[PDB]
């Protein structure tokens, strides 16, 4: 088990308010300890010194107004270093900024909003947090404006791409977290992993709107779909472990290739759990073992 | 030569303070010490002669 973001309105209130015994705050705790009630030990507060036995007694009895502003104030500020509405370094300005701000209007209706405030941006923290995960929010909308502007349901050739319109959709659900379908340049993208090693044009698949449904010639690699490019091969890889069944497998190579491009991958993870093991397996050998390399080069090649 | 005398024996101290601790020990015992704050030493008014 894990913790979300550590609470915002707690980070601010842990370097500020005590942290043993606020004598006020948790008063019916004290009361207990001072009431020989507690559990632990009864006589803890008999046993203890007479001086600091006094300080627990005038504080509890008669409750003490503990200032309450410089953890609700900092509650925000330090939320706005976990929301990132500032950076960590201008925790020196924003949290007296504001300060000043109130030290002109203590005393108005806002700051009776202020910790309504408080509730509301600890919990926007919390709300972006869970949000941040799916980053179908920066994809999503991106996807709508990719939709509108590429042509939707134009293949008068022969159609496939019906089931290629949720194909798509399905990468966006699937997977969110750093799947996001920037809109840099006016050619449409869409990035699969945190550091951007397979990032193509979705407009590169603009060379597809040809090739939706043409003959297929024998089983070896077409005498006409040299054309496709690796850059919109880069993409039909990428659906691949998304949507298989759909694109008919025997009439173009959008569904030909798409079964072609699954035995890519069923070849990847049976030689993923191949190289788990004769590299495991080095105190035996004793070597620089590229034959476990060189293995999954010939169960590729001579089939 | 044989000589009668009586001694007078003496000490020197200097460069310390003469240090009394406040207790019914009578040892410093941290810094605030068993009568500093006592039941007897603790709130009310008393005015130290000598």
């Amino acid at each position: 088990m894990m913790q979300d973001a550590t609470d915002p309105a707690v980070r601010a209130a842990l370097q500020s308010q005590p942290s043993g015994l606020n004598s006020t705050d948790d008063w019916r705790q004290v009361m207990d300890r001072i009431m020989s009630l507690t559990a632990r030990n009864p006589d803890a507060f008999r046993q203890q010194p007479q001086a600091n036995r006094l300080s627990a007694i005038l504080e509890a009895v008669v409750p003490a107004r503990a200032n309450p502003t410089h953890e609700k104030v900092l509650a925000i500020v330090n939320a706005l270093a976990e929301n990132r509405a500032i950076r960590p370094d201008e925790a020196g300005l924003v949290y007296d900024a504001l300060l000043q701000r109130v030290a002109r209007y203590n005393s108005g209706n806002v700051q009776t909003n202020l910790d309504r405030l408080v509730g509301d941006v600890r919990e926007a923290v919390a709300q972006r947090e869970r949000a941040q995960q799916q980053g179908n929010l920066g994809s999503m909308v991106a996807l709508n404006a990719f939709l509108s502007t590429q042509p939707a349901n134009v293949p008068r050739g022969q159609e496939d791409y019906t089931n290629f319109v949720s194909a798509l959709r399905l990468m966006v659900t699937e997977t969110p977290q750093s799947e996001v379908y920037q809109s840099g340049p006016d050619y449409f993208f869409q990035t699969s992993r945190q550091g951007l090693q397979t990032v193509n044009l979705s407009q590169a698949f603009k060379n597809l709107q040809g090739l939706w449904g043409v003959r297929a010639p024998t089983g070896d690699r077409a005498t006409v779909s040299s054309l496709l490019t690796p850059n919109s091969r880069l993409l039909l890889l990428l659906i691949a472990p998304f949507t298989d069944s759909g694109s008919v497998s025997r009439d173009t190579y959008l569904g030909h290739l798409l079964t072609l491009y699954r035995e890519a991958i069923g070849q990847a993870h049976v030689d993923e759990h191949t190289f788990q093991e004769i590299t495991s397996v080095s105190r035996a050998l004793g070597q620089e073992d590229t034959g476990s390399l060189e293995a999954t080069l010939n169960y590729l090649l001579t089939n | 030569t044989a000589v009668d005398s009586i001694t007078q024996k003496k000490f020197l101290c200097d460069r310390t303070l003469w240090r009394i601790p406040f207790s019914s020990n009578f040892m410093s015992m941290g810094a605030l010490t068993d009568l500093g704050q006592n039941l007897l030493y603790a709130n009310s008014a008393h005015a130290l002669d000598m």
